[PDB]
């Protein structure tokens, strides 16, 4: 029901997550597309070269949480909260 | 110059000498210390202080000196290492670090999210607040997890003055306090602090029985900010051997890296830096971004690093460690920096000069093998790539192009670093 320790690159699609723990995870190149994260936690995740299209992450902590190279803009982030999160390279 | 020593004047200077932490003024007033009270060991003045019940400070002060007086000026300084506030609970929660109170007189320094708290308070009930207030909304800050030189003067004719690195940022009158009568021992705690992760790092305590004067604060900044040992971006004694990220001040937005490595390839800067933030609580540029200079001993034991060292500078790309280096005899006077695998760098100019000054940032001038400048280390643009180069027109004279400061990860900064 939560998920850890885990890599990567591959894109599930029109997806409705909600009530998710990620602890330690690596999003890698992938492609979201449709997909909306709810009540969820990021925990020490990372999200190497995503994308993002008409995708929504509600009420979620990130916490330690990389985001390099991404197109996450603040408007795809709805009341979540981040916690010691840093952002790279934004395209 | 010549100035007068105001330290061995004070009425209690903490400091550590021999293996334990004692006071070396005249009254010799007694210091107990709490179990877990961390003492850096590259520097044992350098004192960290949890918040732990155990981990304390006690000053029993000798009689003569407990204050107890409507007329008697006193001031008080200290180095303190603040780090950033990482959580809401935080948010407005004064807590005292250093403690002289009784049934609600005396003085005390205490801390807030972005704040430095100097109060008093007479036996009658009335108080004086002055205040240092820094942000945690800003690019690069002077101030937050950087050690920071906090003076308080107080004159009871008029007024209470604080300090921060010899600069005056707030005065408040205080002739309308009465008699303050103090505590009769000083203590350094953590005192109702919520955030339970919360910790300072605190050096060089000195009380003195009278009101510093501008002149007075600055010697004391200048003497005890210890020229010839350079430091690092928090301020801490820099060291060999030690991965550091590292910041241009004429371009702190960039990062250094290096395009290829060999002589083929150059070094350059490398925007923008990003930010790091925590919701509410701080949105900073990210600090641990781009290669990673590693300073190499080219006799002393001591791992620091000082002013006129002779060193090599290793560039970290991908876990292995490349060497700093360039070919003085190519055109122009700017010279291109490369990262020369190590085993391959032969003839090549490499040995750095390490500069603290006066005072100055951190420098690095490029060496031949005959003892010949290169130039100091900065940047260069190059049809809008600004490669690092050696020049030495920064030497003969945008002269923050060869000023850098050395980035460790530190516990207090809290930042996560994108690794390889």
């Amino acid at each position: 029901d939560k998920y850890a320790n885990f890599s990567i690159n591959f894109t599930m699609e029109n997806q409705v997550h909600t009530g998710m723990e990620y602890d330690n995870g690596r999003f890698l190149g992938v492609k979201f597309k449709s997909v909306t994260f709810k009540d969820s936690v990021f925990k020490s995740c990372t999200f190497d070269d995503v994308t993002s299209v008409n995708t929504y992450f509600k009420n979620c902590t990130f916490i330690d949480t990389l985001f390099e190279n991404t197109d996450f803009e603040p408007y795809k982030f709805i009341d979540s909260e981040f916690q010691n999160c840093s952002f790279l390279h934004n395209k | 110059g010549s100035h007068m020593n105001i330290i061995n004047t004070s009425i209690l200077n903490l400091r550590y000498e021999s293996n334990h932490l004692i006071d070396l003024s005249r009254y010799a007033s007694k210091i107990n210390i709490g179990s877990k009270v961390n003492f850096d060991p590259i520097d044992k003045n350098q004192i960290q202080l949890f918040n732990l019940e155990s981990s304390k400070i006690e000053v029993i002060l000798k009689n003569a000196i407990v204050y107890n007086s409507m007329y008697e000026n006193f001031s008080t300084s200290f180095w303190i290492r603040i780090p950033k506030y990482f959580n809401s609970i935080s948010l407005n929660n004064e807590y005292t670090i250093i403690n002289c109170m009784e049934n609600n007189s005396g003085w005390k320094v205490s801390l807030n999210y972005g704040e430095i708290i100097w109060t008093l308070q007479d036996t009658q009930e009335i108080k004086q607040r002055v205040v240092f207030k820094y942000s945690q909304m800003i690019n690069i800050s002077d101030y937050i997890n950087r050690w920071i030189f906090v003076t308080i003067t107080n004159n009871r004719l008029n007024n209470s003055k604080i300090y921060i690195n010899g600069r005056l940022i707030d005065q408040k009158p205080i002739s309308n306090l009465g008699n303050i009568h103090a505590s009769n021992n000083i203590m350094f705690k953590l005192d109702g602090c919520r955030d339970t992760h919360r910790y300072i790092w605190i050096k060089y305590f000195n009380l003195f029985d009278k009101e510093l004067n501008e002149k007075e604060i600055k010697d004391l900044y200048d003497n005890q900010s210890n020229s010839g040992i350079l430091k690092d971006f928090w301020g801490d004694y820099l060291q060999y051997d030690k991965p550091y990220y590292m910041l241009n001040l004429y371009d702190p937005n960039k990062y250094v890296d290096v395009n290829n490595v060999g002589i083929r390839g150059y070094m350059y800067l490398k925007g923008p830096r990003g930010s790091v933030m925590t919701t509410n609580i701080y949105l900073n540029s990210s600090l641990y971004r781009g290669a990673k200079f590693i300073i190499k001993k080219y006799g002393n034991k001591d791992n620091i690093v000082r002013n006129n060292d002779r060193v090599y500078i290793n560039v970290v790309v991908k876990n292995k460690e490349y060497r700093l280096a360039t070919n003085a005899s190519q055109a122009g006077v700017e010279k291109i920096l490369s990262a020369l695998e190590i085993p391959d760098v032969g003839n090549l100019s490499q040995v750095v000069v390490m500069k603290s000054k006066i005072t100055n940032k951190c420098k690095m001038n490029l060496q031949d093998n005959n003892g010949n400048d290169i130039g100091f280390i900065g940047f260069h643009q190059f049809n809008n790539i600004a490669k690092l180069v050696a020049s030495n027109w920064y030497n003969r004279q945008r002269t923050l192009g060869c000023s850098w400061e050395f980035i460790p990860v530190d516990d207090g900064w809290g930042e996560r670093p994108l690794l390889v």
